[PDB]
RNA sequence: AGAACUGGCGAUGCGGGAUGAACCGAACGUAGAGUUAAGGUGCCGGAAUACACGCUCAUCAGACACCACAAAAGGUGUUAGUUCAUCUAGACAGCCGGACGGUGGCCAUGGAAGUCGGAAUCCGCUAAGGAGUGUGUAACAACUCACCGGCCGAAUGAACUA
RNA sequence: GCAGUCAAGCGUUCAUAGCGACAUUGCUUUUUGAUUCUUCGAUGUCGGCUCUUCCUAUCAUACCGAAGCAGAAUUCGGUAA
């Protein structure tokens, strides 16, 4: 029973870790049962959140790492009050979701994980300008 | 029943012409000197195979010395004991340097916490716990940690006369 | 004062590398360093350079001495010497009150009648000079 | 069994210095200083820093440890003693007799007198111990309020008033007049 | 007479005990043992009684 | 009070059991030297205030066969042990966060929204959150707890034995 | 003769305020028996009077804890001879 939904926990974990490419690890220190339920509904299009116990975390993805192994650099985050929010969709928009809406007086991104990388999602939120300015500056490096 | 010494006693049944070479057991005694030892070779195998030392023989006796005389282990003991009105098994741990320093500690403390004599108790079995944390008893598990160090306050020395000349101090 | 203060009595620790003098028996006189510890009652001890066999130690029949060096627990009896060595620990026992006071005492009991009488001449000697001093200032 | 060290430790908040010598404790702050001798018990104390001394037994079987962490709540409040202060406070009850409660002194003495209680016409004499210093609420009906910066003073000051009315010969849970110690607490940080 | 907070005050003192039913000492109310020799340290307790 | 076998006392001192017919040791010419028995060795008193590991604190401790009595039953005193269960998939404790939506759930009534009370005890979203453990309001608010989490890191709960 | 342990029951309700069956462990030596060790070439019976001392299983008196203690009166219990 007790060793039973542990079980069913790893299970649905799991499940998450295969079915979606990236993954959001979300810092929710205060934050209310209420706010949560609503970036439920929030993201119910695509995003799925899953929160759970932190050493039931780290040991069940520790033994994910026969398959599934770049999640051994998901280890040191999963500390503090910490939950995922696995996605398909598309970077940015999402974390804007999670970022921004329901906050009150919020809840944070501390790190992205995507085809086994590791952002801390200060760089997807990107001005598009130094992207501009380093393709710019170096044809004037060529010129 | 003093200083232990351990002993391999190695015995079997007198052969008949129906059974030359019959099967030979051992056990490992704790006791002083080996006619004790073979005492108690005896009396442990009768409670275990019809035998009498009458109808068997004892093959071989040997003393078995400590391998490792000076590494400290600790030991899990179990021992079997009657009490004035039961008898019970009780699993203790005891810290030393050999198993015949162990097991002398054993009687010991048998005697002194539940005043059991020598005849009252069966030694089971005496084993090195190999993992740290596999010591499952906390006044073993207390001298296991790492840098430890501890003062003996309160020091008395003896005095060799009678009278002095001076207070005495216990500084350590 | 506006600090607190207190002061903690500062005992002579059971320690790996403690070094320790042993009272009784057949190595009654010489060093030994606890190497590891056995219970609140008994170490391990170890004087190679004294040549003190390493052996379990009732820690009644040591006493401790405020010297210790770096030791790894559980060290064998060569890395001991080595340790030992290195440390430089007869050196510093030497060179203590506690075991010149030992060879006083030694030299003293080992001191022929001549050798007394002449002790005693040397003292009246001394005495002589050092009551004129006190007796002047 | 024997536990080979076990030890407590004792907060020095800022202002206050505490100094210990053969278990003679001397601790000072800003409301004042008390001192109190520990000799009667074997503990070690060290101070790791002003803000921090610990209190250690070596080699210690049960009882001996039970004594650990009673000496550092003594010493933990005569620091509380000297900074926040000490506070007890009392209410007079009584169903029919009011109970008539004053400070009188007999060379320069003190004492807390108590006059009518159950309607007798004994008076009640209860000495204000050094160092306590007794009140009466403005604005609380029948008050009565020790403090100081030792609560061993206080509390036993407010104990010895109560226990002097008493009740004798009556059912006492009919006849429940009495003083009795209503809330304790601080003298600085709110009530 | 007598409000009814310090009725209750008052009885923190005199009632909200428990009794030694070997040896009658007033104790503590949520207490599992005598605290006298007397009668071995009993656990036999009971509520000391209310009235009416 | 009365039988069985043996050994004793009676008929027998001696050494020990303080004392003592019968126990322990040992049986007896006059003596010297040595060694022991049973029993002892703080002092009375010949002989270690010897060595070693524990256990015990008694406002009625305890202290040696025969022997100079103590039981049932109890103890959250302290010791060591047993069994069952919890816990590195993180327990127990401590501090700290969250404790939500249908929803003021139906009765009932001056008003009763989780908390006078009758009868029910469902769902959602959850990592979790009772149609509610209390505090509180006129009734809501506010606080609280059950429940889940953060931190810490190896123990914890119960019943028993002697 | 005196005191406990268990707790079915009494006690409007409620085992244990006060009690307490079936059973069961004890204590005492002012009851009475059982025994026949001492004394039958002697140890002067019963009761009272007088007088001293001791025990405590406490009737009164001192201070307490309980209660089916409102008050008064009682009852249970402690330290107490
Ligand atoms: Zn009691």
């Amino acid at each position: 029973g007790i060793r039973e939904k542990k079980a069913e926990y790893f299970a649905k974990l799991r499940e998450y870790l295969e079915e979606y490419k990236s993954l959001f690890v979300v810092g929710v220190d205060n934050v209310s049962s209420q706010q949560m339920h609503e970036v439920r509904k929030e993201l119910r299009g695509r995003a799925v959140v899953l929160m759970g116990k932190n050493t039931m975390v780290r040991r069940a993805i520790r033994g994910f790492l026969s398959d599934l192994p770049d999640f051994e650099k998901l280890l040191p985050f999963v500390k503090g009050n910490v939950g995922f929010v696995f996605t398909n969709e598309p970077l940015t928009e999402i974390k804007n979701v999670i970022v921004s809406n329901r906050v009150a007086a919020g809840l944070t991104v501390v790190q992205v994980y995507d085809n086994g990388q590791v952002f801390p999602s200060s760089i997807l939120d990107i001005t598009d300008e130094e992207l501009v300015s380093h393709f710019v500056s170096a044809v004037s490096t060529i010129a | 029943m003093a200083h232990f010494k351990e002993y391999q006693v190695i015995g079997r049944r007198l052969p008949t012409e129906s059974v030359p070479e019959p099967k030979l057991f051992r056990m490992r005694i704790f006791a002083s000197n080996e006619v004790i030892a073979k005492s108690r070779y005896w009396y442990f195998l009768q409670k275990l195979h019809k035998v009498k030392k009458a109808s068997g023989e004892i093959v071989s006796i040997n003393q078995i010395n400590e391998a490792h005389p000076t590494k400290v282990k600790n030991f899990g003991v179990w021992v079997r004991y009657d009490s004035r009105s039961g008898t019970h098994n009780m699993y203790k741990e005891i810290r030393d340097v050999s198993r015949v320093a162990a097991v002398e500690t054993l009687y010991q403390d048998m005697a002194a916490r539940h005043r059991a004599r020598f005849r009252s108790i069966h030694i089971l079995k005496v084993a090195e716990i190999e993992k740290t944390a596999d010591v499952k008893r906390q006044y073993v598990k207390q001298f296991l940690t790492k840098d430890l160090k501890f003062p003996l306050p309160h020091r008395v020395q003896k005095s060799t006369k009678t009278f002095s000349y001076k207070r005495p101090s216990t500084f350590y | 004062s506006t600090d607190s203060i207190v002061k903690a009595s500062n005992w002579r620790l059971v320690e790996v590398g403690r070094v320790v003098l042993i009272k009784k028996g057949q190595s009654a006189g010489k060093l030994a360093a606890i190497v590891e510890i056995i219970d609140q009652k008994k170490v391990l001890i170890d004087g190679p350079k004294a040549g003190v066999p390493r052996q379990a130690i009732n820690l009644g029949q040591v006493v401790l001495t405020p010297l210790t060096f770096a030791l790894p627990r559980g060290a064998r009896t060569a890395t001991v010497s080595k340790k030992w060595a290195a440390a430089a620990v007869c050196e510093k026992w030497a060179a203590s009150s506690w075991a010149k006071k030992i060879a006083q005492r030694e030299r003293r009991a080992a001191l022929t009648d001549f050798e007394r009488f002449q002790v005693m001449v040397l003292r009246k000697q001394k005495r002589y000079t050092v009551k004129k001093a006190l007796a002047k200032a | 069994m024997k536990y080979i060290q076990t030890e407590q430790q004792i907060e020095v908040p800022e202002g206050v210095t505490v100094s210990i010598k053969s278990r003679i404790v001397k601790v000072v702050g800003p409301r004042g200083t008390l001192t109190k001798n520990l000799k009667h018990i074997d503990v070690t104390f060290t101070k790791v820093n002003n803000q921090l001394i610990k209190v250690a037994v070596h080699n210690g079987g049960r009882k001996h440890v039970a004594a650990l962490r009673t000496v550092k709540s003594l010493v933990d409040n005569m620091i509380t003693g000297v900074t926040k202060g000490y506070k007890y406070k009392m209410r007079y009850v009584y169903a029919h007799f009011p109970i008539n409660v004053n400070i009188v002194e007999k060379d320069g003495a003190k004492f807390i007198e108590v006059r009518n209680f159950l309607g007798d016409k004994k008076i009640r004499n209860v000495p204000v111990r050094d160092g306590v210093t007794i009140e009466f609420s403005t604005n609380v009906k029948d008050e009565i309020v020790l403090s100081g910066n030792s609560v061993e003073d206080v509390s036993q000051n407010a104990a010895d008033l109560q226990q002097i009315c008493r009740v004798r010969n009556k059912d006492i849970r009919k006849f429940l007049d009495g003083i009795y110690v209503s809330h304790k607490g601080f003298i600085t940080e709110d009530l | 007479i007598i409000e009814p907070s310090l009725k209750a005050l008052a009885s923190k003192y005199n009632c909200d005990k428990s009794v030694c039913r070997k040896c009658y000492a007033r104790l503590p109310p949520r207490a599992t043992n005598c605290r006298k020799r007397k009668c071995g340290h009993t656990n036999q307790l009971r509520p000391k009684k209310k009235l009416k």
